[PDB]
């Protein structure tokens, strides 16, 4: 199974900064990596699909790059709604897998 | 050749935008594309996007902040490059290139210096540097000129408009008070000079000026 | 409109199902088993059209017994798609030909 | 020259055709695409000849939806030319045979 | 995306001697780096095409090698106006990327 890596698990940034969340993925996964956000006693939101591809109602603030297997979540100009765990998770091999998470902390 | 043409200097305040100009000259094909590269002073190359100017095309770096549009006119074979809202993260030399679509940068612009800053353009004063009246002569002598004052960079000095190059060293300018400075330095046989003449030209692309000035000896 | 030409249509119609129910098919077989990457519909329907083709790109093949099973039912179903068009093409060739010795 | 020559010459001209078109279009998809490899002119150019003859070595595929549907559209030409030939040469040993029996 | 590794960063050498850059990269191109030169206020320039093939205007001075992951850039017998910092540069897989650089030292 194909194990994802999220390091830092904690991310202290100053408002405004840009801020970077790395997945890598133990085995090439192409772009099919996926970004979810949960904040305190939430459900996970997708917020990036297919590694950079962007989803209605989420700020241009946040966008995704990435391929094979290094891939990462970014936020031009951080603000505190943004202060949330974020996870990756892989589609490009049964079963689908998520990583472990990263807070983001201001 | 010249393939490429960039303009020298762009001067964009914080937050305003510029629209940098790459004409291209010599062959050109419908597969051809055109690709921006940034450099930072002392950094290194950095992919921006290209275009494919014959269908208007174009793909960017994902990896980075999307400061740039891309856009090409196929009449006059020039490809453009929107930035928008630009910091002091966005100064930098920004390059042309041209790829055949077979991997390789063949051929790169000139560069064109952007500089975000809120100062004024400012030309520079071009003064000479011959020697003091008691200094003696090798079978070499060493000449320069002193440009300072002037904002933004670049400059571009040349002596005696291009045909001396050996002998010539420029030196980085250094910024003090919104205002940068740099000097040059030319050696000529001592016996050359000044029978036979010395002028250093001096560009500045964000001013539009060009000036010359002869070295003579002091009075 | 000829029996050849109505066999073609017919069979293009008939492999475009085969290629659709072939990307649901191969899914849901393909799920469940560890490792597998037949197992969205989007990448499931380019991969029937390029079994059908018989290229075989190997980006993306079944490994579960039932996967392999839709897989054969694709390939036979373009080849013998392919093959139909073909033998379409030849009657017409061959009608054309009679048309053209006076017979 | 008879219908099915014709038509067979035709058809390796249409073929090359789109053997060109889809080595310009393939790139002009694919580039974009993080990780993919089909972004080269002469490479694309290669790919569609192994793509066209249902070979598919699996070293150079699209990985976009625009280069996919291209490359269905590469490889039904190319199935479609092969298999007009084979027509063709079909015709062409019939009428032999027609000729060889006194009919 | 795929990383170009340039180590080391600066490279001292004697006159004449034998001189050889290294680039690696994060997986396999194939054949597909490409080398460029920059001086000193200089705008790069091709110095050698996949890996090891000539451009023309070059000094036969120049050679590459290479396949796969490890390629090599050389120079036989260094003289002064090789100062310069070298780069390589990929296109096996969007997008190009470039190698951080290595500064040549006389
Ligand atoms: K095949």
């Amino acid at each position: 199974d194909i194990l994802l890596t999220q390091s830092p698990a904690i991310l202290s940034v100053s408002p405004g900064e840009r801020v970077s969340f790395s997945c890598r993925a133990s085995q090439s996964i192409g772009t099919d990596i996926h970004w979810y956000q949960q904040r305190t006693n939430g459900s996970p939101r997708l917020l990036i699909k297919y590694a950079s591809e962007s989803i209605s109602g989420i700020p241009s603030r946040f966008s995704g790059s990435g391929s094979g297997t290094d891939f990462t979540l970014s936020i031009n100009s951080v603000e505190s709604e943004d202060i949330a765990n974020y996870y990756c998770q892989q589609s490009n091999r049964w079963p689908f897998t998520f990583g472990s998470g990263t807070k983001l902390e201001i | 050749q010249v393939q490429l043409q960039q303009p020298g200097a762009e001067l964009v305040k914080p937050g305003a935008s510029v629209k940098l100009s790459c004409k291209a000259s010599g062959y050109t094909f419908t597969s051809d594309w055109i690709h921006w590269v940034k450099q930072r002073p002392g950094h290194g190359l950095e992919w921006i996007g290209e275009i494919i100017p014959s269908y208007g095309r174009a793909n960017y770096n994902e990896k980075i902040q999307k400061k740039a549009t891309l856009t090409a006119d196929k009449s006059s074979s020039t490809a453009f490059m929107q930035l928008s809202s630009l910091t002091s993260e966005d100064s930098a030399v920004y390059y042309c290139a041209r790829e055949r679509g077979d991997g390789y940068f063949a051929v790169w612009g000139a560069g064109t210096t952007v500089t975000v800053s809120s100062a004024k353009t400012t030309p520079p004063s071009v003064y000479p540097l011959a020697p003091g009246s008691a200094a003696q002569t090798n079978s070499m002598v060493t000449l320069g000129c002193l440009v300072k004052g002037y904002f933004p960079e670049p400059v571009t000095v040349t002596w005696n408009s291009g045909s001396l190059s050996s002998g010539v060293h420029t030196f980085p300018a250094v910024l003090q008070s919104d205002l940068y400075t740099l000097s040059s330095s030319v050696t000529v046989p001592s016996s050359s000079w000044p029978s036979e003449t010395v002028t250093c030209n001096v560009a500045h692309p964000a001013s539009s000026t060009k000036v010359d000035k002869k070295i003579v000896p002091r009075d | 409109s000829a029996l050849h030409w109505r066999a073609a249509g017919a069979a293009t119609v008939l492999l475009v199902i085969v290629l659709l129910a072939g990307s649901y098919l191969a899914v849901l077989a393909e799920r469940g088993a560890p490792g597998a990457q037949l197992i969205t519909y989007p990448r499931a329907l380019w991969w029937s059209v390029e079994t059908a083709t018989t290229v075989g790109y190997g980006d993306l093949y079944p490994v579960t017994l039932w996967g392999r099973c839709v897989a054969v039912v694709v390939m036979v179903a373009g080849i013998t798609s392919f093959g139909l068009v073909t033998a379409a093409l030849a009657t017409w060739f061959v009608g054309r030909e009679q048309e053209r010795r006076g017979h």
